[PDB]
């Protein structure tokens, strides 16, 4: 029983193209983008996600992160050694 | 519902305290996004000792109130003095002066992550006129930082 | 047994042992359990021996 | 009068025209001349233009933007902005004994050799313009750095715009 | 007049409950650390791996709650040393939390190296003036 | 007069000077008190005492080395005490105008500098307490490059 | 006048300023001076700050809270609360022959060696402050106990706050 | 005039909370000192800088693959010879080097660190050769 490798949609998330059939979410408080496709969020940012926990992760060449995780209206991030929060709306 | 600016910050207030510090005699300089505060040692300490005067805490409060207006990650405090006895005594004196100044600045509420402290002694003078003691222009404390975003 | 330095001067040093016996050591002299002294440091509390170990202050 | 292309590299007789036109007073013209020939008035005129002056200790520094004082992506000098260059010469005339250093800086866009060559060419052009107005060649040295030691952030537009500059230092 | 000396500001019952939880957490940690130290006595110290030198005695006060690499690079840049990274960075990031006040950069590096644990290591070469971060040979 | 004595083994010694001697003593001395009002220079090589009280008035040079359980030092003006290499468990040091003391306290250090005087230590004691009155100064004066240098603790961190 | 950082460890001339400012009466100023220099006025001033005084038989005891007269978790002396320390020196000046014992006490939070070291450091700091104001070194002794013999319950908040103290006893 | 700290524990519960936090941090530091194991620098099995003149040139490497091809290219760029002693396994040793400006000796040191116990890199400067030795 080999586990699945990854989700290949995170490559499009890394490039910045939204998944097909998804809807946009409004992110406030920092530089991040989020989409909702199958009751999961896909987040494109260069910050570090601390509290809510993610399911899958990819990294680009220039330092951009892509996450696959469950839905939540709040994110806890670290900016430059300082911990703050991001607000997610439209869920 | 979202905030509209950095809290407790105003550009008119920044200009006002920059002008007030330049009229008092504390040198405030800005090139690009780098900021410099230069303070003479006679306005802070006694005659070549690491003991603050009681009246310099108002000036330190003014400097802290100026420093709370920006967002930053690291601050650097560097001390310079003049030649008195040897090099070990002046390096130890400058390190103690920078330690005390940064201790009071960290005791006050500046929202920085790292504060670095060093004392260079008399290695880097800014003026070739070296006749004074602590009244010399090249006996000073320097506070450098970069404004973030 | 083991030795610790008690006081130091440029030229010679004063040593105390585990048994409580005092000793005075020169630059060129022989002490038991360590060998030959090759260097006596005054700025730092270090006595280098020929066996390859340093007598320092107590902790 | 005044020739707009650099006045044929001649010392401009600015005061005599004003004290000759202010007679139909002589003392009023002399007061106006001694006001407008002061160092602080030259600094304030350079402040009206986009050139920054920094004095700290016994070292003086002028900051000049290549985006307005050079033509685009070229070592050619923009001739429309000639009052700023004339005021730079007028300010540098007050210190006839100090040595001059001129340095060129660009942003992070492009290749390393391209940045170095463009900064070096702009520094040579500014040093030649300083040399042609009377300053001796032994008091001048030019250097072009790339994006080595910037003063702002290159990841933002205004901060990257603030990094393309010419620095003039003297003692 | 009858008075007793400590008269502070009024307290909140939420802070009282948090303090009552924290005291029990603290002495549970004290007992577990005592038992752990008795069972496993350490024999080596990281002074050999991280020695001090000149211009490592400039001081710093730091409150950092992020990854290790940026903070170590800032410490090396303040100490005027070159910075080197060995190994592959893990996908799950190595997080540290430092909150100190007025201690030397060598002590800062030693506390960072101790908090890193089994994931990363700090080495200092003063003859070449190099601060090196190496990642563990895991995953 | 000059005096060079090589070897003294006494259980008690009291020295008081009034003129201009240049005297050095070797051996083992259990000193108890020392007062100087003249222009004297005195150096002892090894001592093993219990309580020393040093008073220097006009211009004195004192050079001691050894073990002292409790030390009290009073310097008035133009006096130099080189108590480096003299390891004291308990030290009380008071310096008045234009006097220099160089101490080596081990367990508890208590120092006061009044006006334009300098006190230097060379060891990091377990408890340190220093005070400054007009222009005096207490400085660290260590190497900064020693491989076994010790940092401040929670219990030693005093900010001058 | 008066210098706020300990008046450079000099004996303050408090009476002459009052009798010089209350003249434009000398007898009224002398009455005010002999009232404010009394022992009971010093005791009531120490009652206005948070320092307790206990007299029983021929032994006198002062209780000083470390939470206000020391900085947090440090042996550093809080320089803001200097009138209480000056009043302590003024009260201790009335007994020039007795011996002084100073002791440090903390609460139950922490390790045993940490509590002992903090109490010892605070006791040495208070003894050094007593010594630097004129009191001879042979009349002083400092000792730091941990949570050995407390005066209140450590399982309650206010009782645990009352246990962190400095005790000064003399005969 | 001197001001108190703004975030100062002037409350009899906040004092207890903060000293409990201090004791917890001290206990965690002691536990980290117990659990951390180190090696002395005398017996550290890591390739040192071979400080030859040809190996101080800067380089820009982006590679994620087998060790032998990258090591051969590094040896060719450093004008050395290259030799392999051992047997390549069925699964090759995979490294990943992504640097913009780094010396060839430091690149070789990072390659030897990332190889681990499976392979080692030796540099002989007198007869200018780079040897890749596999583990039996």
């Amino acid at each position: 029983g080999i586990p699945p490798s990854a989700n290949d949609l995170l490559l499009h998330v890394l490039e910045g193209v939204p998944p097909p059939g998804s809807r946009r979410l409004v992110v406030s408080g920092g530089d991040a983008r989020a989409w909702l496709s199958n009751e999961k969020m896909y987040v494109r940012t260069n910050l570090t996600i601390l509290s809510p926990g993610w399911l899958a992760s990819m990294t680009s060449a220039d330092g951009t992160h892509a996450y696959e995780m469950q839905k939540s209206p709040v994110l806890l991030v670290s900016w430059h050694g300082k911990v703050m929060q991001l607000k997610v709306e439209g869920l | 519902k979202l905030p509209c600016r950095v809290d407790g910050a105003c550009d008119a207030t920044i200009i006002k305290m920059m002008t007030d510090l330049n009229k008092k005699g504390i040198k405030v300089a800005s090139v690009g996004q780098n900021y410099l505060i230069s303070i003479p040692a006679s306005a802070l300490f006694a005659d070549q000792s690491p003991r603050l005067n009681w009246a310099s805490y108002s000036l330190l409060n003014e400097i802290a109130a100026f420093l709370k207006q920006f967002r930053k990650i690291a601050i650097t405090v560097t001390s310079y003095s003049s030649k008195y006895v040897s090099v070990k005594r002046e390096r130890a004196l400058t390190l103690a002066r920078s330690r005390v100044v940064s201790e009071y600045l960290w005791s006050q509420g500046v929202d920085s992550r790292i504060i670095f402290t060093q004392g260079l002694g008399s290695d880097k003078p800014i003026t070739s006129y070296t006749l004074g003691g602590d009244r010399s222009p090249n006996a000073r404390v320097e506070i450098t930082f970069r404004r973030a975003v | 047994i083991i030795y610790y330095i008690q006081a130091v001067i440029p030229g010679r040093a004063w040593l105390i042992g585990s048994n409580g016996s005092t000793l005075t050591v020169r630059e060129g002299s022989k002490i038991p359990g360590y060998g030959m002294v090759k260097l006596i440091d005054s700025l730092q509390g270090r006595i280098l021996t020929s066996s390859g170990q340093v007598i320092k202050f107590s902790q | 009068c005044f020739h707009p292309p650099y006045n044929n590299f001649q010392p401009d007789r600015r005061a005599v025209k004003r004290v000759g036109v202010d007679t139909g007073g002589g003392t009023v013209g002399l007061v106006a001349s001694i006001y407008r020939d002061s160092k602080r008035k030259i600094i304030r005129d350079l402040q009206k233009q986009d050139i920054q002056y920094v004095e700290y200790g016994d070292t003086r520094t002028l900051i000049i933007p290549t985006d307005k004082y050079f033509m685009f992506s070229s070592p050619r000098l923009n001739e429309i902005c000639y009052p700023g260059l004339n005021n730079v010469i007028r300010l540098l005339n007050f210190y006839p004994q100090s040595t001059i250093y001129v340095a060129g800086f660009t942003d992070n866009v492009g290749s390393r050799s391209h940045k170095r060559k463009l900064s070096q060419a702009q520094a040579e052009t500014m040093m030649t313009f300083l040399w042609a107005n009377g300053i001796a060649a032994k008091r001048l040295k030019a250097e072009g750095y790339g994006d080595k030691n910037a003063i702002s952030d290159n990841a933002i537009i205004h901060g990257s715009a603030q990094n393309r500059r010419i620095e003039i230092q003297w003692f | 007049k009858f008075k007793k000396p400590p008269i502070n500001n009024p307290s909140d019952d939420a802070t009282i409950k948090l303090a009552e939880a924290a005291v029990s957490v603290s002495d549970s940690m004290l007992e577990m650390a005592k038992v752990e130290k008795v069972i496993t006595p350490p024999s080596k110290d990281n002074t050999l791996t991280i020695p001090n030198a000149y211009n490592l005695q400039a001081r710093a006060s730091v409150d950092w709650s992020g990854p290790i690499e940026e903070l170590t690079a800032r410490i090396a840049k303040a100490a005027h040393f070159r910075f080197r990274v060995l190994g592959k960075s893990p996908s799950v990031p190595v997080l540290i939390s430092i909150s100190t006040k007025d201690e030397s950069l060598a002590e800062i590096l030693r506390d960072i190296d101790y908090q890193a644990g089994k994931k990363a290591s700090i080495h200092v070469y003063p003859n070449s003036q190099v601060v090196e971060l190496r990642y563990a040979k895991i995953y | 007069g000059v005096t060079q004595i090589n070897g003294v083994s006494s259980r008690n010694l009291q020295i008081v000077l009034k003129g201009d001697p240049k005297v050095l003593i070797s051996g083992f001395v259990n000193l108890r008190q020392l007062d100087m009002y003249g222009k004297g220079t005195l150096s002892l090589y090894w001592i093993k005492s219990d309580t020393l009280t040093i008073r220097a008035k006009k211009a004195a040079k004192i050079q001691l080395a050894g073990i002292v359980n409790r030390l009290d030092v009073e310097l008035w003006d133009f006096a130099q005490f080189k108590g480096k290499y003299l390891r004291a468990q308990r030290s009380f040091v008071k310096t008045h105008d234009k006097s220099v003391a160089e101490i080596s306290a081990v367990n508890h250090q208590s120092s006061l500098a009044t006006d334009a005087s300098d006190i230097y230590y060379y060891n990091l004691s377990k408890t340190r307490a220093d005070f400054m009155a007009f222009n005096g100064s207490v400085l660290d004066m260590r190497e900064w490059g020693q491989s076994d240098l010790k940092d401040f603790d929670r219990y030693n961190k005093q900010f001058p």
